[PDB]
């Protein structure tokens, strides 16, 4: 097979072989902010950045068109039953495919509640940040990204916002709207995936907005100004209104 | 067993020439490569031996077709010396052939469900291609040096360009037609193996499967690859103790490892390589011979059936 | 053959968890050093098709 | 212990123990050791 | 030395790739040889850039190493191993020597008997059956129909069974359904079996 | 020579190149290749101006694709087969 | 590949070392089980710079009630199955040796 | 008396069993043309539609990493109609067309021929189910290993056809089509240009046809109690079948076929020896011994599933409708299924 000539492959070889011999796993990136204030860090050393309760803001039980979806099931199990249709065994039989199917879209849409962004911590160092969220059974989930594996998408979730000139934050401080961000590689529960998006609810509080921002356009902060809070206000497993 | 043959018709002497010559011809010109791979394997493997262990224990052939082919000849690079092969298969087919077939006319049993013991049939086979072998040696061993001359360094090589120009050279440059007979010894054992070892495994088999599954068609074949591997079995090491005689050129200097005779080829194959020496290009040496009788069979009982149908012969006695 | 516990077949503390995770991490490192890396793989396997009729954009 | 003498028949009373083609018996046949 | 036995000199030696970096004949019975260590700068950078704002780590660019094969079995050496194993009848001591060395360690041999353990189902039901012919010799063999009116009429009745279906009543039963149509016909001297009776013919009597 | 500690000629295994394997035209393509691997790069033709359609000037969000992958790749080059995708796609047919 | 702040380890667990930081945060673990791992290290003692294997799984070093500093080696352990158990003599996970009695000296 | 080899012919007396059925009985219909006939027939429809598939795809895609994939139905609809007026789409159509009527005449025909051939005897079980289904494997495997190089010329064909169209004039065979390319590839390269390096492909064909046909054959017979007993439609349950089938054929076959990329693909470690010393065989032998099924099963659908496993599904669904899975089914006490009447009613 080798035998049979092809630039296009050759052209492929070369360029696989050019980016292993070129590209290395230590990189360097100029995109540093530093920050104006000090910041204080918790007693764990992470600064909270965001802070909101998804599924308490969000709606769980009648949304649409997952209402539309499961309001059919009856309809075709009375259609089943009473073969109004006058159809043949199988035919009918066939109706039943509805209700094994219909609750999917919910089960998806529950689960997309889990990656709304609940807690955000910022690390030493300005190169880490630690994301924790709740699934709708209670389950938390806790993942730590570098900060240059961010990319905000725009107000209508459709494109890629630029990340230097990004307006996305109200001149408090706050989140004009929904704000969507899309992680190139998430480790969650140990295992890693490629272009995870993940979204902050514009009713949700943002702490150091500066730090907010920095994070989602993927800028290293400058932690040398610094200072530690000793308050042991958070226990493990706290609880919380994001139930 | 002794009276389940039935030889209800048999082919006229030049019924039989023709169609063995015709069908020997076909069958070695689509089988000669594979020869070309297993003598250039032997050759290569000479005085070195298998060093492998376990399941790379031999010689690849696919390694030495491709190692061939590399070489910039093409396809046409296998058949080299095939001319002087194929003259001298043809010269060793008709020789056996005429002189089996006069002997069995002379010594065939009266009854036509009765035929020669295996035994007996073995040692006129034996005979008959012995003598063959005896008579048409200096073109197997024109056919060996020009096939070991790639192999062989080219000071070593002859540079033989067919039949009659290798044959002269011979002659000539090494002085008196007894140089023409070099391995004429070693090559009449492998005629008379090769003769011995393959008829009787094949019809073993082929009764005992009928008898197992009754009346099949793949019965044939299944007794045609065990009669094959038997027989690839007990020629191999006679097959290369020829072909080294073959590739031995007359000057020691030339020679890589010169031998005197086959009890000296044999004595230094044990020395310098264990008895599995004996056995280098076993799969080449194996896929050649199935194919060569696969195809031959094949012909040769097509032919006949429709021969013995135009005849009038009944089904069963077909 | 190599054991799946790797010296340590009960995770009876956090300690014993973390070497295992460890010894874990770096033998999973150790086999998977013959195989190129995502990007690599994922830009072959994107690229694969060569089989075109017109070229010369 | 085929063409290769390992064990020692000076020590061994008997050779015959295992095949072999290199050992012989210290006190042969027909040998009686008598005071 | 012999260049024989040199895979670098003889070219003739197939070197195995899934063997690459193992040589079972330098082993130490025990073992004790450390082939495995702390690797770095693979995918995490030996030096230090947890604070190093101007540097960030894309384990994704993990440039390509030697492929690292699975440790291959010890490989058995005949003639130690049988020294080792041999013992002098009447001239040593009933004792286990201080030495660890001197431990019965298991080696792999030659793999070709396992082969024939592979296909051991196989060859043991070909003995057990084909072999042996059971249950009997007409089992496994290909089924041929007897021929017309063999080995006698009781147990044949070919040309019976052609006149009732022939006859009145037979066409009458056919007409019914209940009994299936004649599936052979009595030619001159032979019975043929139609081609959707899916039989084959019966074999010549010779 | 007879002494095998030191190699000799006399047992080398070398077949004589008398041409290219695949001919005079597939070595030019083969030295091409060597000399200009990654410098000739041609590419398919396709319009370059369409009305209906939008040119892809820019990398698209995951929001934008109609199907969610269920496997996934380690930076390392390790294939997860298992994922939290396959874990929420396995609960309807298990339950089935 | 997070890799914590060294600077911030040691704060959190004053007595450890910046060599020992850092090689805990090359290790390939969560900042949180960084912290929890140098902490548990710098009050047993344990090496971690120590490849564990087949023969023992980790190392320390402890000043006992005399003043002596001890080693002290972690065994690989087994589930209640000598059998399953690697008896080795290498710093080889890999079971290469096989014993055809378990007990040489009885 | 020809030659070394003697084929020895003999007779043998009368033999019969009481159950002439259940065995080895020739179909009829199973004749050297007539199974030449409907396999060709199927495996060029097949290749066919897996061609035009093909074509329709990677024109799609090459479509889309130029302009925006479709947002919506319309998009989507506009995207299609754009895509179906591309002249590198018609040429690709025409090209592997072409390739598909060599193809499926000489390799999947091929296939079908060769298995029925060697499996049209085998009877099954009146009232019941085939068992011993173990004597049908030689005959499957007989056969996927006959047929398994008889797409690798035509492959390597398409392959060279495809590359030479990417070379500069000067360096370009030329080819009209790939007819043009396939007759002229023997006599400027030679024959074994066409097969030298097989084994990828080989392997992976006697992969696909074997665990193709024979788990088809295997199915269709086993789970036929699902419409036999619980009357559901026999149809659907052949095509839920087939659709087992070439799945298990694909990820059966896939796995040998990434050898390519493992040996010419992945990037080269400087100063070192290539892993696999160039031998497909040896890669193959380490995908087979690697302990992790992910790392070579990367890939699999973007690269060879929409390639290969629709075209096995047509196959499997035409050779089904043609009779190439047929068997014969007779009572085993009936006139002719067995020798003993005397005991079938008593
Ligand atoms: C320890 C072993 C244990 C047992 C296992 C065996 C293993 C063996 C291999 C491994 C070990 C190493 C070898 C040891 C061998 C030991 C035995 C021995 O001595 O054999 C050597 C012996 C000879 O080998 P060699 O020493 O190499 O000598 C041969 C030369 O190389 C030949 O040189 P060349 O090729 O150059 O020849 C040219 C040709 C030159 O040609 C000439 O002869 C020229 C002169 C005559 C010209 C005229 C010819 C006729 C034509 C004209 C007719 C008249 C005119 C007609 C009309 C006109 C038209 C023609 O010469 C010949 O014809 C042949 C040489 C003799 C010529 C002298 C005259 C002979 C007359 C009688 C024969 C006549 C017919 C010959 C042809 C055959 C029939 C067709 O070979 C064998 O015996 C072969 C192997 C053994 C075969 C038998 C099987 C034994 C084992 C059975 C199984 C046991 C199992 C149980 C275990 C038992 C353990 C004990
Ligand atoms: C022509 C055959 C045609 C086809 C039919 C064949 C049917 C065969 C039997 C089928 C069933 C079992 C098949 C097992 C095959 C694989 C065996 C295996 O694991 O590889 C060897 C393997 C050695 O390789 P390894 O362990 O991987 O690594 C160590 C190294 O090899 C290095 O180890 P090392 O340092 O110790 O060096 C010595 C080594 C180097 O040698 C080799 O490795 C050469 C290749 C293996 C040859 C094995 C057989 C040798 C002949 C044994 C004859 C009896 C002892 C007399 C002295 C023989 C001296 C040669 O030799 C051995 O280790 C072989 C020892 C064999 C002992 C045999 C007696 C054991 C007691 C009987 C138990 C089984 C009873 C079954 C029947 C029950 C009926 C109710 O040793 C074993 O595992 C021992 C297995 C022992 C039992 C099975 C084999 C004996 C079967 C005898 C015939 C039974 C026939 C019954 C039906 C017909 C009745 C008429
Ligand atoms: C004997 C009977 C014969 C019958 C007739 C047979 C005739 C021949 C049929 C031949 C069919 C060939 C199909 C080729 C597809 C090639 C796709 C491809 O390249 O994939 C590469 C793709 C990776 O591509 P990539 O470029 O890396 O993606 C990166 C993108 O960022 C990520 O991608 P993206 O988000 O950008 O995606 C863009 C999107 C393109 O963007 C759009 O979506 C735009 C179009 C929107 C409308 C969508 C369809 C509307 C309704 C019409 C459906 C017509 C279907 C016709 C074909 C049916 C058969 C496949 O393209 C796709 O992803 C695939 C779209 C294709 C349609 C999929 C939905 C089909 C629903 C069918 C419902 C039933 C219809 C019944 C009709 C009546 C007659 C039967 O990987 C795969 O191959 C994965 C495919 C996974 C498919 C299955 C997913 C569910 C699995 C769960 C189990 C379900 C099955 C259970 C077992 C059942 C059997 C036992
Ligand atoms: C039965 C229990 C009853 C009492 C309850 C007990 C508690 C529950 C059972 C215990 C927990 C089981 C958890 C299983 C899921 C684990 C996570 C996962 O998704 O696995 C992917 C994971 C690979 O993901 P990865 O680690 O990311 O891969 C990285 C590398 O590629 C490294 O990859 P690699 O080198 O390891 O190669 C991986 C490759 C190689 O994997 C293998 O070859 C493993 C063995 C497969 C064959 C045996 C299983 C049965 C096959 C079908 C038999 C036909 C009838 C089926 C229905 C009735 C019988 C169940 O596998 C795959 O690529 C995919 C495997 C299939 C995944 C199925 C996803 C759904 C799992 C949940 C249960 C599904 C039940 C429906 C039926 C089963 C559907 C598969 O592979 C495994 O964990 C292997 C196991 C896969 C599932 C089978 C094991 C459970 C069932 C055992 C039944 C034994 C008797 C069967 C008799 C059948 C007679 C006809
Ligand atoms: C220490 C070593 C000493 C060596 C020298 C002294 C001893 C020599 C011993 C020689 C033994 C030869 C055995 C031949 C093979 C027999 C095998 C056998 O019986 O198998 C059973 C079978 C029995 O066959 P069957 O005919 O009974 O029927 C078989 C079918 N059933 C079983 C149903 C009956 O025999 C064969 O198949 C034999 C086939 C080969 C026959 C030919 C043998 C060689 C003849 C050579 C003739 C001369 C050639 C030219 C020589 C020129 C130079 C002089
Ligand atoms: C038992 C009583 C007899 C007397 C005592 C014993 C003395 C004789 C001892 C002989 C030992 C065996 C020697 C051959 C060993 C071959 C090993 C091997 O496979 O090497 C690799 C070779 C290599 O062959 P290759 O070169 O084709 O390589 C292909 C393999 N790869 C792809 C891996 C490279 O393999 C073979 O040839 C396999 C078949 C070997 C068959 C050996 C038959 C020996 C028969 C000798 C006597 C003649 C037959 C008599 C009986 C039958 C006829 C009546
Ligand atoms: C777990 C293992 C066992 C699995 C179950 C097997 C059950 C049957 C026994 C077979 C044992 C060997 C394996 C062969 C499998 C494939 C062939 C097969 O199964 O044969 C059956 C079939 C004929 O059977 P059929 O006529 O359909 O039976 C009903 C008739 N009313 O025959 C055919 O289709 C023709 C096949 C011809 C070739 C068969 C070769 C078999 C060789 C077996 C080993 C022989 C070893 C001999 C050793 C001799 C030592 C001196
Ligand atoms: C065959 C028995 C021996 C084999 C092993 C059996 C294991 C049993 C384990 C329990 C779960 C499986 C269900 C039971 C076995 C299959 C159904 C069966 O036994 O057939 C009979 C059943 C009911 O028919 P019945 O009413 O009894 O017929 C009277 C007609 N007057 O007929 C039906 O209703 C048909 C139901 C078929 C379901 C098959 C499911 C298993 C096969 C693999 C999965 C197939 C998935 C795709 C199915 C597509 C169907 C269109």
């Amino acid at each position: 097979l080798n035998h049979v000539q092809n630039m296009l492959e050759e052209n492929l070889k070369y360029d696989a072989q050019k980016y292993n011999d070129e590209v290395a796993v230590i990189q360097k990136t100029s995109r540093i902010y530093k920050p104006t204030y000090t910041i204080e860090f918790n007693r764990e050393g992470e600064v909270l950045v965001y802070s909101a309760d998804p599924i308490k803001n969000s709606v769980v039980y009648f949304k649409y068109p997952y209402v539309l979806y499961e309001a059919a099931i009856p309809l075709f199990i009375w259609a089943w039953i009473y073969n109004p249709l006058e159809l043949s065994k199988n035919a009918v039989n066939s109706l039943l495919i509805y209700p094994n199917i219909a609750w999917i879209p919910r089960m998806w849409y529950w689960r997309s509640l889990q990656y709304k962004i609940q807690k955000m911590y910022l690390l030493r160092g300005g190169k880490v940040a630690k994301i924790e969220t709740q699934s709708l059974a209670g389950d938390r989930f806790t993942s730590w990204v570098e900060t240059y594996q961010f990319h905000p998408l725009t107000q209508d979730q459709k494109n890629f916002d630029n990340q230097d000139n990004a307006e996305f934050l109200e001149d408090e401080g706050q989140l004009k709207y929904e704000l969507g961000v899309q992680l190139d590689n998430l480790q969650e529960m140990g295992t890693t995936s490629q272009d995870i998006v993940i979204n902050f609810m514009k009713e949700g509080t943002v702490h150091h907005p500066e730090l907010f921002e920095a994070i989602v356009k993927g800028y290293n902060i400058d932690t040398s100004d610094y200072v530690i809070n000793t308050a042991n206000n958070l226990r493990a497993r706290e609880g919380n209104h994001n139930h | 067993m002794n009276y389940s043959y039935k030889r209800y018709w048999e082919p006229s002497t030049a019924e039989v020439i023709g169609l063995s010559l015709s069908v020997n011809t076909i069958s070695a010109a689509l089988t000669y490569p594979i020869e070309f791979v297993k003598v250039r394997s032997q050759i290569r493997t000479e005085g070195v031996g298998i060093r492998s262990k376990n399941l790379y224990m031999g010689i690849n052939p696919n390694k030495v077709f491709r190692e061939i082919h590399a070489t910039g000849n093409g396809l046409r690079g296998f058949y080299q010396g095939f001319e002087s092969h194929l003259i001298g298969r043809l010269s060793y087919l008709f020789i056996r052939n005429l002189t089996y077939k006069i002997i069995y006319d002379r010594t065939k049993p009266v009854k036509a469900h009765n035929d020669l013991s295996h035994r007996e049939k073995g040692v006129i086979a034996g005979f008959a291609g012995g003598l063959a072998a005896f008579l048409t040696s200096p073109a197997d061993l024109v056919n060996t040096r020009t096939i070991a001359e790639g192999g062989k360094p080219k000071e070593w090589r002859w540079g033989y360009k067919g039949l009659m120009d290798g044959i002269n050279k011979i002659a000539a440059t090494e002085g008196g037609n007894a140089a023409l007979f070099r391995g004429s010894y070693a090559n009449v054992l492998r005629a008379v193996i090769l003769n011995i070892s393959l008829t009787g495994p094949f019809d073993y088999l082929n009764e005992k499967i009928w008898i197992t599954f009754g009346d099949m068609t793949w019965n044939k074949y299944a007794a045609l690859l065990w009669a094959s591997f038997w027989g690839s079995v007990a020629t191999l090491p006679f097959d290369n103790i020829r072909t080294r005689l073959y590739a031995q050129n007359a000057d020691p200097t030339k020679n890589r490892l010169t031998y005197s005779g086959w009890a000296d080829a044999a004595k230094k194959l044990i020395q310098h390589e264990g008895i599995s020496g004996f056995y280098v290009g076993f799969y080449a040496f194996y896929i050649r011979t199935f194919l060569y009788a696969w195809t031959t069979v094949f012909i040769t009982d097509k032919i006949t059936s429709d021969w013995k149908r135009k005849a009038g012969l009944k089904e069963w006695q077909i | 053959s190599t054991s799946t516990t790797l010296g340590l077949p009960r995770w009876y503390k956090r300690i014993s968890y973390y070497i295992f995770k460890i010894r874990y991490l770096q033998h999973t490192k150790s086999k998977m050093n013959g195989i190129p890396g995502s990007t690599v793989r994922l830009m072959l396997i994107n690229r694969h098709f060569v089989e075109y009729e017109v070229y010369e954009k | 212990c085929i063409y290769q003498a390992y064990q020692n028949p000076l020590r061994h009373i008997n050779t015959g123990h295992n095949p072999n083609n290199v050992y012989e018996d210290i006190v042969m046949l027909g040998d009686y050791p008598v005071q | 030395y012999d260049w024989r036995d040199d895979p670098k000199v003889n070219k003739d030696i197939e070197e195995d790739i899934r063997d690459r970096g193992w040589h079972p004949e330098t082993y130490d019975f025990p073992y004790t040889k450390k082939h495995d260590d702390w690797v770095f700068d693979v995918t995490m950078p030996s030096q230090n850039y947890q604070t190093d704002l101007t540097v960030n780590i894309h384990p994704e660019n993990k440039k390509m190493h030697v492929m690292k094969q699975v440790m291959r079995q010890s490989y058995w050496d005949a003639e130690h191993d049988m020294a080792h194993e041999y013992d002098y009848e009447s001239e040593d001591l009933d004792f286990q020597c201080e030495s660890f060395k001197s431990q019965h360690f298991r080696k792999k041999g030659p793999i070709s008997q396992y082969l024939i353990l592979g296909l051991l189902p196989i060859l043991y039901f070909g003995t057990e059956f084909f072999y042996n012919h059971y249950p009997d010799e007409d089992y496994w063999r290909v089924a041929h129909p007897p021929p017309l009116d063999y080995p006698d009429t009781d147990d044949t009745d070919d040309t019976e069974t052609f006149k009732d279906y022939k006859s009145f009543t037979g066409r009458r039963m056919v007409d019914t359904g209940i009994v299936d149509p004649l599936w052979y016909d009595i030619r001159e001297g032979k019975k043929v079996y139609y081609d959707w009776a899916g039989v084959n013919q019966p074999m010549e009597d010779i | 020579q007879l002494d095998f500690s030191h190699f000799d000629k006399a047992f080398e295994n070398k077949y004589d190149i008398v041409a290219p394997e695949f001919g005079d035209l597939h070595q030019k393509r083969a030295e091409f290749i060597a000399k200009n691997q990654g410098t000739y790069r041609p590419v398919p033709l396709v319009p370059n101006n369409i009305k209906g359609l939008i040119p892809k000037t820019c990398r698209l969000p995951a929001t934008r694709n109609w199907y969610r992958r269920t496997s996934s790749f380690e930076r390392n080059g390790f294939f997860n087969i298992h994922t939290p995708v396959l874990n929420t796609k396995m609960i309807p047919w298990l339950l089935f | 590949y997070c890799q914590m702040d060294p600077e911030e380890i040691m704060r959190r667990v004053p007595g450890i070392t910046r060599k020992e930081a850092e090689f805990i945060t090359k290790l390939g673990l969560s900042p949180q089980e960084q912290v929890d791992f140098a902490y548990i290290a710098y009050n047993i003692g344990l090496d971690i710079f120590y490849f564990t294997n087949q023969m023992f799984v980790a190392r320390q070093v402890v000043t006992n009630s005399k003043g002596e500093k001890v080693e002290v080696l972690w065994n690989a352990q087994c589930y209640e199955d000598i059998a399953q158990l690697n008896v080795g003599f290498a710093p080889v996970l890999e079971s290469v040796d096989y014993h055809w009695e378990i007990f040489l000296w009885a | 008396m020809f030659f070394e080899l003697e084929d020895i012919k003999r007779r043998h007396s009368l033999y019969w069993d009481i159950y002439n059925v259940q065995g080895w009985v020739r179909r009829p219909d199973s004749t050297l043309y007539n199974n030449v006939k409907r396999g060709v027939t199927a495996g060029v429809v097949a290749s066919l539609v897996q061609e035009n598939i093909t074509a329709l795809v990677e024109n799609c895609k090459l479509l889309a990493t130029k302009y925006e994939k479709p947002q919506n139905l319309r998009q989507a609809a506009t995207f299609m109609k754009e895509v179906f007026k591309l002249e590198n789409y018609r040429k690709a159509v025409w090209n592997r067309s072409q390739y598909a009527l060599c193809i499926g005449t000489f390799d999947i025909g091929a296939r079908l021929a060769t298995f029925r051939w060697l499996n049209n005897g085998w009877q099954r079980v009146f009232a019941g189910f085939e068992f011993n289904f173990v004597r049908k494997i030689p005959t499957t495997m007989l056969a996927a290993l006959f047929t398994a190089p008889f797409s690798v010329p035509f492959e390597l064909a398409r392959m060279a056809y495809y590359g030479d169209k990417t070379f500069p004039k000067e360096l370009q065979r030329g080819y009209s089509s790939y007819l043009s390319a396939l007759a002229r590839i023997p006599f400027e390269e030679g024959p074994y240009f066409l097969f030298k390096n097989s084994f990828p492909l080989i392997i992976r064909n006697f992969f696909q046809t074997f665990t193709l046909f024979y788990t088809y054959d295997f199915l269709k017979d086993k789970a036929s109690f699902a419409w036999r007993v619980g009357e559901q439609n026999e149809y659907a349950c052949k095509m839920i079948i087939a659709g087992i089938s070439t799945y298990l054929a694909a990820v059966f076959s896939y796995p040998w076929m990434v050898t390519r990329e493992m040996v010419d693909f992945w990037p080269k470690v400087p100063g070192a020896p290539c892993t696999f010393n160039g031998n497909y065989r040896k890669a193959a032998v380490w995908i087979w011994y690697h302990e992790f099924s992910g790392n070579y099963f990367a890939g699999f659908f973007t690269k060879y599933f929409w390639k290969a496993s629709p075209g096995m599904f047509l196959t499997l669904m035409l050779a089904d409708k043609v009779g190439l899975f047929d068997q014969t089914t007779v009572d085993n006490f009936g006139g002719a299924g067995n020798n003993s009447w005397e005991d079938t009613f008593v």
